[PDB]
């Protein structure tokens, strides 16, 4: 709802993180990575430039 | 900044929309119409039913 555009991708602690200007997402999977078993979730609500 | 000329009779509803550094405005629901005001005074028009 806050409206965001992805700008940076950072690997960290055996995970991959996508950072917008208002929210931060976490990408994971539920087994072998396919087009049907990929998930994206919200992790934090900080701010950055 | 400026003096508006919108019409508000009863308790209205205001809402803020933020897209980027060039898309920011308010939306007004007076109860029988829709009006849009920028953040510097300018007013735009709405067409429809």
């Amino acid at each position: 709802p806050r409206i965001s555009i992805l700008k940076y991708a950072v690997p960290f602690s055996e995970q991959l993180l996508l950072w917008s200007d208002e929210v931060q997402f976490v990408m994971t999977s539920s087994g072998v990575l396919t087009s049907k078993s990929i998930q994206l979730d919200v992790g934090s609500e900080f701010a950055l430039g | 900044k400026r003096r508006l000329n919108i019409d508000v009779e009863s308790n209205p509803k205001f809402h803020l929309i933020n897209r980027d550094e060039h898309e920011q405005y308010y939306i007004v629901f007076n109860g029988s119409n829709i009006q849009v005001v920028d953040l510097s005074g300018n007013q735009y028009s709405v067409s429809g039913a």
